[PDB]
């Protein structure tokens, strides 16, 4: 039809993540409208990110999984490729994207790109510039930023 | 129709991949054990389902999962694939997926959704499990 | 020891490995197994990606820990 | 719109769609869809004798339901 | 293995017997089988119950099954001794091929012989010059040996 491969896909999705619940988050519908979820991320251990609880909207387009997910924070977090707006300037989320890849395993990309930033390329070049010159200031932000924001 | 088989053995995915060998394809889409195939291509050079020429490295792996095949991408199973029309598909880099989902994922990448090697419409067949 | 590897398909494969192996050593064991060559597999654990110079020693997996295959990803 | 079994070469049974004035060709098509195996390789047997390419499923009397087997193309020599 | 192959056809076998024929072991030795074929209707060997003998080779299913008729059959290609002049029992043999479907096979060469290349050419002349001759021989022999 036209969204209803989309349907039935993230409904699979959704009932494997009620099924085999991941360790590293938790995502389903807000509201009765299966095309757009929260999601929340626990920041890595052994991290400045730490015990922080991070918020993000998916929003799935039409021609979902042949188009990627539209993933932003709400929760506010220190880092050089995710801005203030909470975009998320991510290859996998747009040039890079598989239909292969479900929500569940982009989330936990995006957990890895956390304590993995490129700083050479950045969506923040400010922050991407303390990461670079004084990495225990970069830590320090984002450790603050944690705590201020995440708990 | 359950789970892929080598019609020459009739050792199932479990058994085959249990003591070492590897599930290919020819490329008309014919699934053997990797034994079953290289000991009938030392008396042979022709498909054993269908008889076209295999010489030549005319088969490749392929890595299903489970012995019960799905696509990856609209997450149907085989007899959903089949029942409405659509095929199972093989690239050449052995990843399965049903005909329509790697045909629609093609117009916007030239790239295997599984591990992203270069394909085209001449860079993958059809598997018939 | 053994070890498992979540795939991108949210399966379960079983790895034979040492804890000298390198990263680099068990993506070449995963290619083996999922087709995916190593420079596509990012291997996470402990929500962090496993470099490749590195060893299970070093990230202090263990027998029976879980490692998470996506694909390779850059932020930018 | 009646449905036929074809008993295929690992003795697994699969359904067509077929009408009793398909061709033993058509039903040859359908059968390379499912099989992989062209018409030229594909030797279908009904009542102990082989179909031939030009008759329909009628002229056999072929009905609702009957099974077809299926063996690769020979020659007696 | 050889062994494990034969053993898997048996239990399909008796799994789910066919209609076209009987198959399975004389003796305790798998690799020697007695099967049986019935004459197709409407032909001239309606009614006939052929016998045939079945010996796998040590390298089956990579070698073919080695197959013959006891039961004497007039037929261009198969002769006296119940030899069977059939490709697939020979240069077209596929591994794929299990001992029911040749069974099948040869039932079906039954009403299609090839008289072009004939096994005895005596019978296939008289296929080609005067074919109600030839099935009132295939059939008197129906009714003489396999009946
Ligand atoms: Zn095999
Ligand atoms: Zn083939
Ligand atoms: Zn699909
Ligand atoms: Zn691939």
């Amino acid at each position: 039809g036209s969204g209803s491969m989309a349907l039935k896909r993230i409904q699979k999705e959704l009932s494997d993540l009620q099924r085999d619940p991941p360790a590293h988050c938790r995502a389903g519908p807000v509201g009765d409208d299966l095309f757009h979820w929260q999601a929340t991320i626990m920041g890595p251990p052994d991290s400045a990110y730490q015990g922080g609880v991070f918020f993000l909207t998916v929003h799935f387009p039409t021609d979902y999984p042949f188009k990627p997910p539209k993933i932003a924070f709400t929760t506010k977090i220190y880092h050089p490729n995710i801005n203030s707006n909470g975009s998320i300037k991510l290859d996998i989320l747009r040039s890079q994207w598989s239909p292969a890849l479900t929500v569940s395993k982009v989330l936990l990309s995006i957990c890895s790109l956390l304590c993995d930033p490129n700083p050479d390329d950045p969506l923040v070049p400010d922050i991407a510039q303390i990461y670079k010159s004084d990495k225990e200031k970069y830590n320090r932000h984002a450790r603050e930023w944690t705590q201020k924001y995440a708990m | 129709s359950g789970t892929v088989s080598c019609p020459i053995c009739m050792d199932g995915y479990s058994e085959i991949v249990q003591n070492g060998r590897l599930i290919v394809s020819t490329e008309c889409g014919h699934v053997f054990c990797s034994q079953c195939l290289r000991d009938s291509l030392k008396n042979a050079n022709t498909c054993p389902t269908c008889r076209k020429k295999i010489n030549h490295k005319r088969y490749h792996p392929i890595y299903i999962g489970s012995g019960t095949v799905s696509c990856p991408i609209c997450m149907d199973g085989y007899s959903e694939i089949v029942q409405n029309g659509r095929l199972i598909v093989s690239t050449e880099c052995g990843h399965v997926f049903c005909s329509q989902c790697l045909r629609d994922s093609l117009k916007n990448a030239n790239t295997c959704p599984t591990c992203r090697k270069k394909i085209n419409h001449k860079r993958y067949h059809p598997i018939y499990i | 020891m053994q070890i498992f590897v979540k795939t991108l398909t949210g399966k379960t494969i079983t790895l034979e490995v040492e804890p000298s192996d390198t990263i680099e050593n068990v993506k070449a064991k995963i290619q083996d197994k999922e087709g995916i060559p190593p420079d596509q597999q990012r291997l996470i654990f402990a929500g962090k990606q496993l470099e490749d110079g590195r060893t299970l020693s070093d990230y202090n997996i263990q027998k029976e820990s879980t490692l998470h295959l996506v694909l390779r990803l850059r932020g930018g």
